[PDB]
RNA sequence: UAUUUAAUUUUUAUAAUUAAUAAGAAAGAAGAAUAUAAUUUA
RNA sequence: AAUAUUUGUUUAAUGAAAAGUAUUUUAUUAUUAUAUUGUAUAGUAUUAUUAUAGUGUAUAGUUUUUUAAAAAUAUAAAAAAUAAAGUAUGAAUUAAUAUCAAAAUUUUAAUAAAAAUUAAAAAAUUA
């Protein structure tokens, strides 16, 4: 009888005639009330014993009270919002000031040195980004600030963007104004697409392909001139080729090829587009298509060293059901390590997605297999559904 | 006993000797002498 | 649909759908440049 | 017991493995519903010691259907929960398997395990399906959408047709899920499960139906697209 | 310390993978059957690091394949 | 067998921390105001609490 | 009244379960006539891998 | 098992396996005498379907009822008229 | 060409509301005690969600007093002596 | 199959997102520090026969996880295949050696 | 249990081969040439390629 | 005769010739199912070829045998063929007297 | 549960110079499971 | 205590007044009746072994029970059925102790895991 404390959390054995207590199911412990009672708090509305008085005050102060704003006030608020032009000027300026003073990496011998972190850079770039409407990789930026060459390009192209935005206006904001109420890409926009291409190009060196491919999208978002279009489309092809998006590579790949009539004779762009369209065919395993394409490239562009390389490579390499089954490149190994099915979780035997809610695999709307609830459904008192004698 | 000589078995190789054939052989030698 | 397509791609001289459409749109754009140089 | 249906479940090598059940009766009942279900849709994902057992039994059903005999039929009909499936077996499998004698079912050990318990999951199919009449171009890599919908078909294979009498049965059994009392059954099942409580089962106010008329009219659309 | 990750052990001898060499898999396959899938001619019990071929191992009644140098991508 | 795990003694014995008298921390008026976690060497970027609604 | 309710209720459910059944058997026999129809053109014997001579023997049937 | 139609009492027989257990007491079937789907009841138990190894197959013995029913039909008296045609072991 | 309980009733002159109430438990139609699952019972509106009435989420299982009166409880004027 | 390992997976993945958000490099990341210390706790009634009871304690722990960048690292190759995979793939018609295709570096002239 | 056990008693279990085996051990794995997922040899994917050629 | 692997040896013919007189009543016209390694499936495929008789199976051209055991699929067919080839003549001899 | 015995630590090419009365890459099924180390097989 | 327990793969619990707790948002006549009032899950500390009892009735199958060897325990026929490596959950008796206390001999105020002597007890896991 009674080998432990008389508190009703206490460790050891109790008795009902000596230390009587009412029945509490899950009652939060001496410290922290933890994950389980909290689950109850957020679904059931209180702790499962019903003893505890629900106290929501502190989260009410945090959500509903904060958003309260009266009509008279919020009717006038959008009149005082900061002016976007001045914003771009400021964000560009201090972003640049912050990148210029980022130290040059000391090159050691026998071991690689850690690049000094960009803590302070993330603050200006975050505002610059959303002033502009484009998201930039922190990774790519770091890789850019490693290489001397890339840091140079990035720096001065930034500087030009700064200058053209201060003396002139912001052309995407013009082209936004004239849109809801046609001309070649402006100087500032050129500056922009150039710096973004540079940061994506650094974003490749570090080996984040998905991110480089994502960044060049916003890059072509700004180029209204045919040649910039060709180049950027090609670059997106090569970035989505490494990232193992073959459909996007085989799309953006051929745009650069389509643009060849209106693009100047000095462009390598369209040739690149051909290359990407071809390779994107090759990784999906149809080599006849590939060879056809490279044949067309050397048809139009005669001697071309890239298309020469792919001519010789396809030449060297020389079933519908087994096509693109193979994993050939590493980035989809990298993407296969996350987002994979493991033993014990994140497979079809654990939890399943239905319309953005989680179900046990027991009741899975896509599967009537053994143990599924839908096996026991019965005939619902209407008609006989199947000829099964025993079960159903 | 976990040793090798004792654990390993020759089952897989039995097709090398014709057990059925020899059994029938000594059944022939069973009826020849009249058992 | 398998032999349907095996008929499709061999009517087009061993092209595929995308190569056909690509050729086509390419021609339409080169003839847009033609309309351009004839108008200007 | 050497007869190619009636089974002996031991752990000795003469016998096919005894997977855990309540009583050899219960065991036999389980075997019967695994066979029934595997004959119905060709693959069965099955955990534990059941899987080899299920393969061997499958091979036995195909062997029977090959025998093509009245006593054979009637022996298979004793064994199955579904009479119609006996017919589907004896119609299909003889054309299917005419060129092979041995090992008609393919067992495949899956790299994922039930989270419920550590037991391993196996994928048991009938072998070559390109001679199969009603299973011809199907792809089981992923499931279908709503589980009462006819399963996926490989892209090259879209326009295939199936035995009329099978799709009749299938549509009949399908049509009871487009009804409203099934939707009520669905909500109420959520409620029941919650009371017993299994975690991650949404409250019945959030449970929106498996079947609507819009989803339907596009489903029928692509169903006649596959036809 | 350098990261503790094991190098590739796939091609060394393993006692549980060694069981599957002479096991009969006809039911595990459908289109693609190969003579003996797990058994690598000349190499001990399936493992590629343990290769015996074109050394003097005396095996009067069994066949032995000749030696071609393995590639780098088949070991690690 | 390849890994190395040796049992931690803090799980065997966990006496609660000394409580305050009259809510007075004896050394308040002596020591600096630096967050204790910092000087201890304890730091984080994200603190993800699973007791939150989100 | 609750006697008569209890019986009246158990009577007509017996009635409609028979409507269920009759319609079921009807549909299934339709099904089988469909199958019998379709097996002819396809040339399905459903007597197995053997030709007709085998059950013609009638030793095996 | 022995089954007889409710209304016309027509008799017939077949084995019932472990799978058909719910149908043992009442069956629905097409009755030859009164032609339509009708209801059959279980009067008497006959035999098993399956069997255990090292055990006789025919000793969950069919009742005296079923055997009387197999004497009345298929007996010396019942077969005697039909033999002028067949003598069933013959064609 | 299916069963279709409504047109099964229309043939048998059974008042279709009633025929359906033969095939669901006596609990869900007539006023009689019976097991109820607390998730059916319905919930008031939260900040994220709307309210949930058991009327809306279970139209069919709600009780029908037409039937209840015409079946189970007695009539007064049948018994009156005055 | 262990639950802990799954929890640590969620943690790893999140801190990986964070470490990429901070500008580091995915491929050269390594776990610098993993520790776990005792967290909050909930309690539960266990009713034992003859009017006895005890309190089942539902335990919960805090987990601390640090990913650090390590340039010197070289990863062991996981792209090796068992002989079986190799020649099964051969018989299927697949190439056992994956296709490399030379990709020209991204450049901007416009 | 006649007596409370000290920290050494508790640690003695982890010297065992059983304890090491169950809990702290590394799995051998490679990348599925089809799925690009990590994989132990002898277990496979529910997919039409993985089921035919099991890699 | 039954469990013999591969070739059918002459010592094994001896087994057959010996067991010929173990069974007193047999005619060269006897039904197939009395043969070594003649199964239900083996018999059936023989029958649709209109072969009921030990004489008829001893009359086979051996390129009937193979496609009977390969394209058709009766295993151990060559065993029953060989068994027949052996036994047919002593049956005729015990048939005359 | 402490001691004490008996067994085990998952093929050890091999065992006994003495005590008392022995250990090579590893875990799913040891079986691709219905006793063949594939019964021919699409 | 890496312990026991738990473990949800297939339903004739038909019926249910006597429970004295459980936000029905409007649960609901169409009445033939008049006003008024009131209809669904908590007995035994539990969503317990599973209630008590009065109705009235018989084909609504009226639809939550893990698992890949063997001893010994429990049932039934030493055979048969069931249960033990396991993922997850996670109590209770007990606890003076040092990394432990093995074997023998004698003594000491009563077993003496106390002394002294001689001695020769490895770790893990299971019975
Ligand atoms: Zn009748
Ligand atoms: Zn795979």
């Amino acid at each position: 009888y009674q080998r432990g404390g008389w508190s009703p959390g206490s460790k050891h054995q109790k008795h009902m005639t000596l230390n009587p207590t009412l029945y509490l199911y899950r009652f939060p412990g001496p410290h922290g009330p933890g994950p389980y009672t909290m689950k109850y708090w957020w679904t059931l509305g209180c702790f499962p014993t019903g003893m505890e008085v629900p106290f929501r005050l502190h989260e009410f102060l945090s959500t509903y009270q904060q958003e309260h704003v009266p009509v008279e006030v919020e009717e006038w608020l959008r009149c005082y919002i900061k002016d976007p032009l001045s914003e771009l000027v400021n964000a560009s300026n201090d972003f640049f000031k912050a990148v210029e003073v980022y130290p040059e990496v000391e090159s050691a011998r026998g071991y690689k040195t850690l690049q000094p972190s960009i803590a302070p850079l993330l603050v200006p770039m975050k505002k610059f980004e959303e002033q502009l409407g484009v998201k930039i990789s922190p990774v790519g930026l770091r890789s850019v600030l490693s290489n001397p060459v890339l840091k140079d390009r990035f720096l001065d192209d930034l500087f030009d963007y700064k200058s053209y935005v201060e003396k002139g206006g912001s052309t995407p904001h013009r082209r936004l104004a004239r849109s809801r109420f046609a001309e070649t890409t402006a100087d500032d926009e050129r500056s922009l697409i150039l710096l973004l291409t540079t940061i994506s190009e650094g974003c490749i060196n570090a080996g984040n392909y998905s991110d480089a491919a994502s960044v060049l999208a916003d890059a072509l978002m700004f180029c209204h001139d045919p040649d910039s279009q060709a180049t950027t489309h090609a670059n997106i092809s090569f970035a989505s080729l490494l990232n193992a998006d073959f459909k996007g590579a085989e799309y953006n790949g051929r745009e650069a090829a389509l643009l060849q009539p209106q693009v100047k004779p000095t462009s390598t762009a369209c040739a690149r587009g051909y290359v990407g369209w071809a390779a994107a065919a090759a990784y999906q395993d149809d080599f006849e298509k590939a060879e056809a394409i490279v044949k067309d490239g050397l048809t139009l562009y005669v001697g071309n060293e890239h298309l020469e390389k792919l001519a010789n490579k396809l030449q060297a390499l020389r079933p519908r059901s087994l096509r693109e089954s193979r994993s050939h490149l590493p980035s989809q190994q990298s993407r296969g390590l996350l987002s994979g099915s493991g033993k014990g979780f994140s497979n079809e035997f654990d939890w399943v997605e239905f319309k953005n809610k989680l179900y046990p695999s027991k009741m899975d709307p896509r599967n009537n297999e053994m143990g599924s609830v839908f096996r026991r459904v019965g005939d619902l008192g209407s008609f006989i559904s199947t000829s099964r004698s025993m079960e159903r | 006993t976990n040793r090798h000589f004792f654990v390993a078995r020759a089952n897989a190789f039995f097709s090398r000797l014709p057990i059925a054939r020899v059994q029938r052989s000594l059944a022939m030698e069973a009826v020849r002498e009249g058992r | 649909r398998g032999d349907a397509d095996r008929n499709f791609r061999e009517a087009f001289h061993g092209m595929s759908l995308d190569q056909v459409l690509f050729r086509e749109r390419l021609r339409q754009r080169r003839m847009q440049k033609q309309m351009e140089e004839k108008a200007k | 017991t050497t007869e190619p249906l009636m089974a002996d479940y031991g752990w000795t090598r003469g016998k096919l493995p005894k997977f855990r059940a309540r009583s050899p009766f219960h065991r036999q009942q389980i075997a019967r519903r695994m066979v029934t279900e595997m004959i119905r849709k060709d693959y069965c994902i099955v955990g534990g010691a059941r899987a080899p057992a299920l393969r061997i039994l499958a091979d036995h059903v195909v062997e029977l259907a090959k025998a093509g005999d009245t006593d054979s039929r009637q022996q298979l009909a004793y064994f199955l929960h579904d009479p119609l499936m006996v017919d589907k077996a004896f119609d299909e499998y003889p054309r299917r398997f005419k060129d092979m004698n041995a090992k008609y079912a393919m067992m495949t050990r899956l790299k994922s395990r039930r989270r419920t318990d550590a037991v391993a999951m196996y994928f048991v199919e009938y072998k070559n399906r390109d001679m199969s009449d009603n299973h011809k171009g199907e792809d089981y890599s992923a499931g279908p959408e709503r589980f009462f919908l006819p399963p996926r078909i490989v892209e090259t294979e879209k326009g295939i047709q199936r035995p009329p009498h099978m799709q009749m049965a299938f549509d009949r059994w399908a049509s009871k899920f487009k009804t409203e009392e099934f939707h009520h059954w669905w909500r109420l099942r959520h409620a029941k499960l919650r009371y017993w409580g299994v975690r991650n089962v949404p409250h019945p106010s959030d449970v929106d139906p498996l079947w609507t008329e819009k989803e339907e009219e596009e489903w029928h659309n692509e169903m006649l697209a596959n036809t | 310390t350098p990261v503790r990750d094991r190098k590739c052990t796939l091609q060394y001898y393993n006692p549980i993978r060694a069981r599957f060499v002479y096991r009969r898999d006809k039911p595990l396959f459908d289109k693609y059957h190969v003579t003996a899938r797990n058994l690598a001619p000349g190499f001990s019990r399936g493992a590629l690091k343990h290769d015996w071929r074109a050394l003097g191992v005396y095996t009067p009644d069994h066949p032995q394949v000749p030696y071609h140098p393995l590639q780098t991508w088949m070991l690690g | 067998m390849y890994a190395r795990f040796r049992t931690r003694s803090k799980f065997y014995f966990r006496p609660a921390r000394p409580a305050l008298a009259y809510n007075v921390d004896p050394n308040v008026m002596r020591r600096p105001k630096v967050k204790r976690g910092l000087l201890k060497g304890t730091y984080s970027d994200e603190t993800v609490d699973l007791r939150d609604r989100e | 009244k609750r006697i008569d309710t209890a019986k009246r209720m158990r009577r007509d459910r017996r009635r409609i379960e028979e409507l269920k059944t009759l319609e079921f058997w009807g549909w299934y026999m339709k099904l089988q006539r469909v199958r019998g129809r379709w097996c002819r053109e396809q040339g399905v014997s459903s007597r197995g891998v053997y030709g007709p001579a085998v059950d013609a023997a009638e030793l095996w049937g | 098992a022995l089954f007889s139609c409710f209304r016309c009492g027509y008799m017939y027989e077949f084995a019932v396996s472990n799978s058909y257990c719910r149908k043992l007491t009442l069956r629905n079937d097409h009755c030859p005498r009164c032609d339509q789907l009708t209801l059959f009841r279980f009067m008497s138990v006959s035999g098993m379907v399956g069997n255990m190894p090292f055990k006789p197959i025919g000793v969950p013995g069919p009742s005296y009822a079923t055997l009387w029913w197999r004497k009345t039909r298929e007996g010396k008296e019942a077969s005697a008229p039909l033999d002028a045609v067949c003598k069933s072991d013959r064609w | 060409g299916r069963f279709n309980m409504d047109e099964a009733a229309a043939a048998l002159q059974l008042n279709p509301a009633y025929a359906a109430a033969l095939y669901r438990p006596l609990n869900y139609t007539f006023h009689i005690r019976g097991q109820l699952y607390p998730a059916q019972k319905g919930r008031p509106s939260r900040p994220g969600s709307l309210a949930a009435s058991q009327g809306r989420m279970f139209p069919l299982y709600q009780r029908n007093d037409r039937l209840d009166k015409e079946l189970f409880r007695l009539n007064s004027r049948g018994l009156t002596t005055e | 199959l262990r639950k802990g390992h799954q929890i640590v997976f969620r943690a790893l993945e999140m801190a990986q997102q964070g470490a990429e958000a901070k500008g580091l490099d995915k491929e050269h990341l390594r776990v610098a520090h993993i520790s776990c210390y005792p967290g909050p706790t909930d309690k539960q009634i266990d009713i034992r026969s003859k009017g006895y009871y005890a309190w089942k304690t539902k335990k919960s722990s805090h987990l601390v996880l640090t990913l650090a960048e390590d340039p010197e690292m070289v990863l062991p190759d996981r792209t090796c295949l068992p002989y079986s995979s190799l020649m099964s793939m051969k018989r299927a018609g697949l190439s056992a050696q994956p296709t490399v295709i030379d990709v020209p570096a991204i450049t901007a002239d416009g | 249990p006649k007596r409370k056990k000290n920290p050494m008693q508790l640690r003695r279990k982890v010297y065992g081969l059983h304890f090491k085996e169950k809990y702290l051990k590394m799995e051998e794995w490679y990348y599925c040439p089809l799925c690009a997922e990590p994989k132990k040899p002898g277990e496979w994917c529910r997919r039409e390629d993985c089921r035919q050629i099991k890699p | 005769g039954i469990a013999t692997g591969g070739r059918v040896t002459n010592e094994d013919r001896r087994w057959w010739l010996v067991h010929l007189e173990c069974a007193p009543d047999i005619t060269p016209g006897t039904f197939i199912a009395w043969l070594d390694c003649c199964g239900t499936h083996t018999c059936k495929k023989l029958i649709e070829r209109n072969i009921w008789t030990i004489e008829q199976v001893a009359a086979l051209d051996s390129d009937q045998v193979d496609e009977l055991k390969y394209r058709e699929g009766c295993l151990k067919m060559d065993v029953v063929w060989e068994h027949a080839r052996t036994i047919i003549t002593p049956l005729r001899q015990r048939e005359v007297t």
